[PDB]
């Protein structure tokens, strides 16, 4: 009788999702998450959690016990940009 | 999925047929170019003569007017139309306005002619990218570049072709803020840059310089062999 | 039915022009604020290379000596719109001995953006911000690829557009001054960009009633950033 | 064979005041040695602050009036405002030059108020050159009115006379005196005198009779 | 679904779906109500904000000194028909030196919109024009549709949730011929307040009222002069 | 079916369905009938009120092509307005080139060939209209014609266009129309409308009667039935 | 309806009895089913 | 009209006006509009129904929703 459909969260959804999946992890207490929700335009709740797990994996590549801002910024390029685009990033000069 | 048209958009806002034209640029031979104090220089690689042809009809470096040069990539057919059209505009500008043609004016003509050539259906865009180098506009050295989308743009050191990402990363760690005076030093920068060729045979480099006052000076494979010798002379300090 | 500008939906609206709105989203951010003392304007550069010459990337162009501009989205379609917008202000002065008002500039611009399939091509991929001081004081306007034209008091477009709007509606009020609105604008910028804000990431442009010149800031911009 | 031009007569006078403008003309329409009518004024209220006068060939005067009144509406819905006095003189110069090789046989004078509230008089030629003046007199009796207004308004060739600006009441009797003297010696002038006064409170009209011969 | 692609293609039921879809673009725009008395014809529209601090998009626009129109639907087809509308109004002034009769101007629109509903290469005009005017025989209220039909009427409301406005007009249409402008205008804007969600009110910043009269030129009042019209009103029975 | 997209394609058995589809779009429109007596032609259109806000005489289907020619359209109303302007324009050129009124036999040929041209190309579609043509003259008498969306055009004594095309002509043919006068026809047209489904499953309606013949001296105009109201007084007595 | 079976009857409506969930993968289909198994206070049957 | 027998319907609702916008539905989807309209009024706590309440119940059957689409003034 009822057709409930699930869509992608626009921006306010994703900023709430990052605060769920990254509250229980050792991070820097001054980072912002709205900049991270920009860089995941067409993403799901599973893809957002994969960024949160991967950013801590960069902290074990180095020798740290807290996550920095550039830990998440490399994780976005590892998850999304390594598979979503390869022609638009180097040859980008049509858009700035 | 959906591309097969230059007028349709993607669901995330792209023009894939325009983006596929830049993929045809990466099948071309690399050509670099820097500007200096007075002498501008540009060089090309991958000559690869095939034992049975004349080599004066395979030239990749041409002059549009008396004080502006041209180097390109992509496919050879579409470059010949753009070169022959740009010679008309840089000559008809002189007739309508009695000045010589600036290096900035001819790049807007090439970009705008490639602009309207992308918009209408049934018009396959140019799959070439070009380097326009000229120290023409009142003693000032400049170099620009183009793009198959039709965006003219200015760099200070440039690389294109099959393997531009290595050379452009090489020049960022090499182009000093110290301006390369004693212009054979600036020519030796290009030969050091073109030393990272796809095979680096040594005798496959065709460097062409311009001292901003004379005409084009095509270098011979005896003067360029002397500059390849002094590059190995500085390499002896590694031991 | 979602691959044609000549085809409706069962519900309503294109998708074609809806897809053209999406092309703005992958641009760069730009903020303009209307104030009774004048109109300030800010933008982000996103310079890729150090060998890349910085002043060849334009985001603020001078339409006329009392009207500025800002853009995002596709660069290739932007240079077409700037061209006639300079010409239509020039044809009007030729036949009227007066300056074209800031509102009626975009009337001429929107008359050609709604001609993509309505002749006898594709729609454009660029949003524009027009600031200027005409005889009705300082003005700030906004358009889109769909030709929908409107006046805004403070507008932020491009990438980070929606995230800027929520913070920008918080601090705006009617009794602002110009020097307050400039430093209020780039507090928003360093919260929405990913690189550290310095004198090379951004550029400014203002316009005043008696100071119709100077739609640019040349290193003065270093003084504003160091006192943030 | 067919000839496309004929002369119809007429006389138009304009005086730019300090905060006003006066436009005057006769209402006699003639051709050759005949009188068509004795009631045909040359004043045309374009806006609430601008009145134009048109002399010369009457067929072009009816055409050129309706072209300007169309472009007033075309300006307004494109700009949400009305034209100024100087904007009309800039627009009219392009219209007159647009038929350079088949010209209008019309002499034009535009009088009205500027954006500062002062008088402004623009004179024209049949090809489209203009300038801002203080007083002009166009038409058939143009040569009989310019030397007298140089004496009274411009104070030319006078000695030991102060330059008081012309008041409104003094300007009314100067207009009423020049058309009496002009109707005596000119044959294309008489039968009435339509006077339009443009101030900050609207446009007034006044009609003074002349000799009917 | 294969018949649902072009204007040219008929259906096996005999209904062209592309004309049926351009009606749906009219329901996207906001509501607007027009009506008339023996002497005065007033159409009232409803503005919609884009953001919290941008200006509201205008609906009523002047055409001629005796003709003003409202709008509902695509803004691209709005100004494209307006430039055709203004050109025909000044041609009769330039040639005939008379104002146009309102009933024969709308017949030019139905001839204008008929070609892009039959020939391939141009979509139908998604537009919801309401027209008020004065010919020599009194006021008129007209509507159009993207199926190129034009309907003479004495009261009409089109746009989003405009069915509730039609129910108010049918049970008060007997009162419209006699009352004058002090209540005829606020007979009309009592019909807009049922096309609203029941928690907000019709303010001064989101409504436009245009009046053309027998002795009155068409005049657009908005955002400052609506306050002498919104005075003397009751609230909703909540 | 499938090969039924363009109007320039044939079926495997040899007919064009795009013409066939547009014919039964005329079927969904309300009934409009036509009839001619010995000295005139009388039209009649059943027309239904949309809801209530119709203003009693809008969007009529009794047009006026020439001084003596009018139409009785049914189907898509907007498509009939553009088709009526063709017949207005066609009769004007016959006046300017020959100096007299257009014969109805020649007028229906010029219109039907114009309807025929929209049934041949893939760029355009066939019309969705069918209509009537009635005229009267002193050298030709009264004529009554009939044009389908395909373009077949020839003459009748009586016809009907709409839902009840068959259900009206059953009781048209039981009239002695060869000798009646067209004042007695007007009270007989109104009962043909009111028998077959005027407001039974529909909401409301209003009758329109056009009128041309010897009493109008060749003019074509609406009836003065508003005067004395005799059509409804005589037809509503047929309840039993 | 499992906690307030009153307002449906006291207004005169009936609740729906079947709900489908559809959309892109990884969006949260299983989460909404996993979370209502927490707060159910009723018989719940997973079906393989 | 059959399935709406058991509810508080305000008497400004024409089912003919609903058949204008409802098309290509079976009998069960016509029942589904009647069920969903009762719960939309339950959202805001409305006591009776309206014509607007059915129109939102129509779009919920085929699962639609509407925004400000910035084309339509
Ligand atoms: N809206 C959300 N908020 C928080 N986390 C989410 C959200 N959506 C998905 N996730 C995370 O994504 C993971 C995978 O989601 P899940 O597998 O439930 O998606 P699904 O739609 O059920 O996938 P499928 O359609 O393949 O069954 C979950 O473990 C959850 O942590
Ligand atoms: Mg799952």
């Amino acid at each position: 009788d009822r057709k409930i459909e699930f869509s992608l969260p626009d921006l306010e959804g994703r900023t709430h999702i990052f605060k769920i999946h990254a509250r229980s992890m050792s991070v820097e207490r001054d980072i912002r998450f709205e900049l991270l929700a920009r860089l995941c335009p067409n993403s799901t709740g599973a893809e957002i959690r994969s960024v949160c797990t991967e950013a801590g994996m960069f902290a074990i590549r180095a020798r740290r016990k807290i996550a920095t801002e550039k830990d998440f910024l490399e994780a976005v390029n590892k998850v999304i940009k390594s598979y979503a685009k390869f022609s638009a990033t180097p040859r980008y000069m049509t858009y700035n | 999925s959906y591309d097969r048209a230059i007028t349709v958009f993607s669901p995330d806002g792209h023009l894939f047929q325009v983006e596929y034209a830049q993929e045809a640029v990466k099948k071309g031979s690399t050509a670099v170019g820097v500007r200096g104090r007075d002498i501008v220089v540009l060089g090309v690689e991958k000559k690869s003569v095939a034992k049975l042809q004349d080599e004066r009809t395979v030239r990749k470096i041409c002059a549009l007017d008396d004080n502006v040069c041209m180097a390109f990539a992509g496919l050879t057919a579409d470059a010949r139309i753009v070169i022959n059209r740009a010679r008309v505009e840089c000559q008809s500008h002189r007739l309508t306005v009695e000045d010589p043609v600036t290096v900035e004016y001819i790049t807007r003509y090439i970009a705008s002619l490639k602009q309207r050539y992308t918009q209408s259906n049934g018009r396959r865009p140019f799959g070439i990218s070009a380097l326009i180098v000229g120290f023409d506009f009142d003693g000032t050295p400049r170099l620009y570049q183009t793009d198959p989308s039709g965006t003219y743009h200015a760099w200070k050191a440039n690389a294109i072709g099959r393997g531009a990402k290595s050379v452009r990363e090489f020049l960022e760690k090499n182009y000093t803020d110290e301006a390369i005076e004693t212009d054979d030093l600036t020519i030796k920068l290009v030969i050091k840059a073109l030393l990272e060729v796809v095979q680096s045979g040594g005798k496959n480099i065709e460097l062409a310089v311009m001292r901003r006052d004379q005409s084009l000076k095509i270098l011979n494979p005896e003067e360029i062999e002397k500059y390849v010798a002094e590059i190995e002379k500085e390499k002896e300090e590694n031991e | 039915y979602d691959r044609g500008v000549n085809t409706f939906s069962p519900e309503g609206r294109l998708f074609q022009v809806e897809y053209a709105i999406e092309a703005i989203k992958l641009g760069s951010t730009a903020i303009g604020i209307q104030t009774s003392e004048g109109v300030c304007l800010a933008v982000e550069k996103r310079i890729t290379s150090p060998l890349m010459e910085p002043s060849s990337i334009e985001k603020i162009v001078e339409i006329d000596a009392h009207i500025g501009c800002a853009m995002s989205g596709l660069i290739a379609d932007a240079k077409t719109l700037i061209d006639k917008a300079r010409v239509e202000t020039q044809n009007h002065w030729f036949t009227y001995n007066e300056t074209m008002t800031v509102e009626s500039v975009t009337q001429a611009v929107s008359n050609l953006a709604l001609q993509f399939g309505e002749e006898d091509s594709r729609p454009f991929g660029v949003a524009l911000l027009f600031g200027g001081v005409d005889e009705k004081g300082p003005q700030l306007f906004h358009m889109d690829p769909s030709g929908t034209f409107v006046q805004c008091d403070a507008r932020a477009i491009g990438s980070a557009s929606e995230g800027a709007q929520s913070s920008l509606q918080e601090v705006y009020h009617k009794s602002m001054t110009l020097k307050e609105a400039i430093k209020s604008s780039l507090i928003i910028l360093k919260q929405v960009m990913e690189e550290k804000l310095n004198a090379t990431n951004i550029e400014l442009a203002t316009v005043q009633p008696g100071q119709n010149f100077h739609m640019f800031t040349k290193e003065e911009l270093e003084e504003v950033i160091k006192d943030i | 064979r067919f000839s496309p031009y004929v002369f119809n007569g007429g006389t138009i006078l304009a005086i730019a005041g300090e905060d006003f403008a006066i436009v005057a003309s006769d209402t006699r329409l003639s051709e050759g040695f005949s009188i068509h009518t004795r009631d045909s004024p040359k004043c045309y209220k374009l806006t609430d602050k601008t009145v134009i006068g048109c002399s010369g060939f009457h067929g072009d005067c009816l055409t050129l009036t309706k072209i300007i009144e169309a472009r007033l509406k075309m300006y307004k819905h494109s700009n949400n405002k009305a034209m100024t006095t100087g904007a009309i003189a800039a627009m009219l110069s392009t219209i007159l030059y647009s038929r350079r090789f088949f010209p209008y046989y019309v002499y034009n004078i535009i009088g009205g108020l500027d954006e500062e509230g002062k008088g402004a008089v623009y004179s024209f030629d049949p090809v489209g050159s203009y300038q801002r003046d203080s007083f002009k007199a166009g038409g058939s009796a143009s040569a009989m009115l310019q030397p007298l207004l140089d004496n009274q308004v411009g104070f030319k060739n006078m000695q030991n006379v102060e330059h008081v600006p012309l008041s409104l009441d003094r300007a009314m009797r100067l207009v009423k005196d020049v058309f009496i003297s002009a109707a005596e010696r000119d044959v294309y002038t008489g039968d009435a005198l339509r006077i339009c006064i443009v101030t900050k409170e609207g446009i007034r009209e006044e009609t003074v009779s002349l000799r009917k011969d | 679904n294969q018949y649902d692609n072009d204007v040219t293609v008929w259906s096996p039921q005999g209904r062209i779906h592309q004309i049926e879809y351009a009606m749906e673009a009219v329901k996207q725009g906001s509501a607007t109500v027009g009506l008339k008395s023996k002497t005065h014809a007033v159409l009232v529209a409803l503005k919609r904000a884009q953001s919290e601090l941008a200006a509201h998009q205008k609906k009523i626009l002047h055409v001629d000194n005796h003709i003003g129109i409202s709008i509902a639907g695509l803004t691209a087809d709005a100004r494209l028909l307006c430039n055709f509308m203004r050109q025909e109004c000044l041609d009769s002034r330039f040639v005939f030196d008379r104002p146009l009769p309102v009933s024969r101007l709308v017949s030019l629109i139905g001839s204008k919109t008929q070609i892009p509903t039959q020939r391939y290469g141009r979509r139908p005009y998604g537009v919801g024009l309401l027209i008020a005017g004065y010919d020599d025989m009194g006021p008129h209220i007209f509507q159009t549709c993207p199926s190129a039909n034009y309907f003479d009427c004495r009261a009409m409301s089109i746009g989003a949730r405009s069915q509730s406005a039609r129910t108010y007009l049918e049970r008060h249409m007997s009162e419209f011929m006699e009352c004058n402008l002090n209540e005829l205008v606020k007979h009309g804007l009592r019909a807009l307040r049922e096309t609203l969600p029941a928690e907000q009110d019709l303010t001064t910043k989101n409504v436009s009222i245009g009046i053309v009269g027998k002795d009155l030129e068409f005049t657009i009042y908005d955002d400052d002069d609506v306050s002498p019209f919104l005075e003397g009103l009751e609230e909703r029975p909540q | 079916t499938g090969y039924d997209l363009s109007a320039s394609t044939f079926s495997p058995d040899g007919r064009v369905f795009q013409v066939e589809y547009a014919m039964k779009a005329v079927e969904n429109s309300s009934t409009a009938i036509g009839i001619r007596c010995k000295d005139g032609v009388v039209f009649g259109v059943e027309k239904l009120v949309l809801s209530k806000l119709y203003e009693e005489g809008s969007n009529k289907r009794l047009f006026n092509v020439d001084r003596h020619v009018g139409m009785a359209v049914a189907g898509l109303l907007a498509d009939a307005r553009s088709l009526a302007d063709i017949a207005r324009e066609e009769a004007s050129n016959f006046r300017s080139n020959f100096g007299y009124n257009i014969p109805l036999k020649h007028l229906a040929d010029r219109v039907a060939m114009y309807v025929h041209a929209y049934t041949l190309y893939s760029a355009v579609r066939p019309f969705g209209c069918s209509f009537m043509l009635g005229s009267y003259s002193v050298n030709d008498g009264a004529q009554l014609y009939m044009i389908d969306p395909s373009g077949v055009s020839y003459g009748y004594w009586g016809c009907a266009i709409g839902k009840a095309r068959q259900a009206a002509k059953t009781e048209i043919e039981k009239l002695q129309m060869k000798e009646m006068t067209c004042r007695d026809i007007v009270k007989e047209v109104a009962k043909i409308i009111y028998i077959v489904h005027d407001e039974v499953k529909d909401k409301a309606f209003e009758l329109e009667l056009s009128w041309v013949g010897e009493l109008t001296n060749g003019r074509h105009e609406i009836v003065p039935k508003d005067i004395r109201e005799e059509a409804e007084k005589y037809a509503k007595e047929s309840l039993k | 309806p499992l906690l307030h079976p009153e307002r449906f009857v006291n207004l005169g409506i009936e609740p729906p009895k079947g709900v489908l969930l559809f959309g892109p993968p990884g969006t949260g289909k299983t989460l909404c089913a996993r979370a209502v198994a927490n707060r159910t206070d009723a018989c719940f049957i997973r079906v393989i | 009209q059959i399935h709406s027998r058991k509810m508080n319907v305000s008497p400004d609702v024409n089912y003919e006006e609903l058949a204008r916008c409802t098309d290509d539905f079976n009998g069960a989807q016509c029942k589904a509009v009647c069920v969903e309209a009762g719960m939309i009024a339950l959202r805001r706590g409305a006591t009776e129904l309206t014509h607007e309440d059915y129109m939102e119940g129509i779009l919920e059957v085929q699962a639609k929703k509407k925004a400000n689409l910035q084309y339509y003034a």
